[PDB]
């Protein structure tokens, strides 16, 4: 990464954002700038070339310009599905390709409370000697969420891991998965397993729990 | 025009990374240039090198002594050789070319750890929307792909980023929300593919008998 972009930008649906790209006189200063959209899991896709030209298939919501040693990408009429990593690119003094560090676009939708589900470990896994307990936080906004595990009312600290999806292409929400890991012997020493969720969209913390031995198969 | 990377998901340190890019629907000798660009996990793009119309090559100066890019006219492929790799060479590698067309990219992990296939456990639904899923646990290296009902089920699906456990193995979950009324009639199968270990599993997820 040679060119400098802001880490992230954000706005509400229908609004406009601009994404800056700073270089030097030897790259952007002397050479053309191009822009890419990279949706999660996919290769970068060309949005802009030769500073301001759109390839076939790219709508005029996307535009580019260049001034001195900096370039700018414009996106009007923001839609859900526009959430992605955006990259600028140009050529250095040796006429070799260089790229920016990327900018993640966030769509500022309305607050949505998460729906919470909890999954006891399967008997199948229990036979393998371990117990993974999974708590699901589905389709919420904004991203900030707090998940706290309790086992027979003991606060669990350090023995869980979580990951979060990118904004959904259909409703711009996030989802979160949290896994509490115990050994089989430890799992069978306790009854009550609980996941407590705190989020802006909830008037008070929500708890989902189960007792070991309630479920089968 | 289609570009498709092929190569190992895992390479030991100090060894040589070897990749190929199969070009479909276009002659490789009619290309302006063919090149490679990589992207470390969670980071930006880095150009590796390119080979041009004449066969002339240009490499990233910081990588030059370790990089070889050549063309197989008979196979209609070009390749990348990156010698003496270290963990710093762990990245998604893209092949590209101007007729520009990019490939899907292939994740290469440089590690002294070994390949391990995943176990697949159901996240079975129980006590008007129900959630269910699959836990894909203890594999190495990345990536795994998960689909549902052989692609027929996509609405409401969330496949989370894998987490690196302290054991050194990855774990991933994929979930989906469906109508509660469908649990007794609709079959839900998660299709798990871990290509580095050549492991594929189709796992049926059935409602738990909870009381």
């Amino acid at each position: 990464s040679v060119l400098t972009q802001p880490p992230s930008v954000s706005a509400a649906p229908g609004q406009k954002v601009t994404i800056s790209c700073s270089g030097s006189s030897s790259n952007i200063g002397n050479n053309y700038v191009r822009w890419y959209q990279q949706l999660p899991g996919t290769a970068p896709k060309l949005l802009i070339y030769d500073n301001n030209k759109r390839p076939s298939g790219i709508p005029d919501r996307f535009s580019g310009s260049k001034s001195g040693t900096s370039a700018t990408l414009g996106i009007t009429g923001l839609q859900t599905g526009d959430e992605a990593d955006y990259y600028c690119g140009t050529w250095d003094s040796s006429l070799n390709p260089v790229f920016g560090g990327g900018t993640k676009l966030e769509i500022k939708r309305t607050v949505a409370a998460p729906s919470v589900f909890i999954f006891p470990p399967s008997d199948e896994q229990l036979k393998s000697g371990t117990a993974s307990v999974v708590c699901l936080l589905n389709n919420f906004y904004p991203r900030e969420a707090k998940v706290q595990w309790k086992v027979d009312n003991a606060l669990q600290s350090g023995n869980s891991q979580e990951s979060v999806t990118e904004q959904d292409s259909k409703d711009s929400t996030y989802s979160l998965s949290s896994t509490l890991t115990l050994s089989k012997a430890d799992y069978e020493k306790h009854k009550v397993y609980a996941c407590e969720v705190t989020h802006q969209g909830l008037s008070s913390p929500v708890t989902k729990s189960f007792n070991r031995g309630e479920c089968i198969d | 025009v289609q570009l498709q990377e092929s190569g190992p998901g895992l390479v030991k340190p100090s060894e040589t990374l070897s990749l190929t890019c199969a070009v479909s629907g276009y002659s490789i000798s009619s290309g302006y240039y063919w090149g490679w660009i990589r992207q470390p996990p969670g980071k930006g793009l880095e150009w590796i090198g390119s080979i041009y119309h004449s066969g002339s090559t240009y490499y990233n100066p910081s990588l030059k002594s370790r990089v070889t890019i050549s063309v197989d006219t008979s196979k209609n492929q070009f390749s990348l050789k990156l010698s003496s790799v270290t963990a710093a060479d762990t990245a998604v590698y893209y092949c590209a070319g101007l007729t520009a067309n990019w490939g899907q990219g292939t994740l290469t992990t440089v590690s002294s750890a070994s390949t391990k296939g995943p176990s697949v456990f159901p996240l079975a639904p129980s006590s008007g929307t129900a959630a269910l899923g699959c836990l894909v646990k203890d594999y190495f290296p990345e990536p795994v792909t998960v689909s549902w009902n052989s692609g027929a089920l996509t609405s409401g699906v969330h496949t989370f980023p894998a987490v690196l456990q302290s054991s050194g193995l990855y774990s991933l979950s994929s979930v989906v929300t469906v109508p509660s009324s469908s649990l007794g009639t609709q079959t839900y199968i998660c299709n798990v593919n871990h290509k580095p270990s050549n492991t594929k599993v189709d796992k049926k997820v059935e409602p738990k008998s909870c009381l």
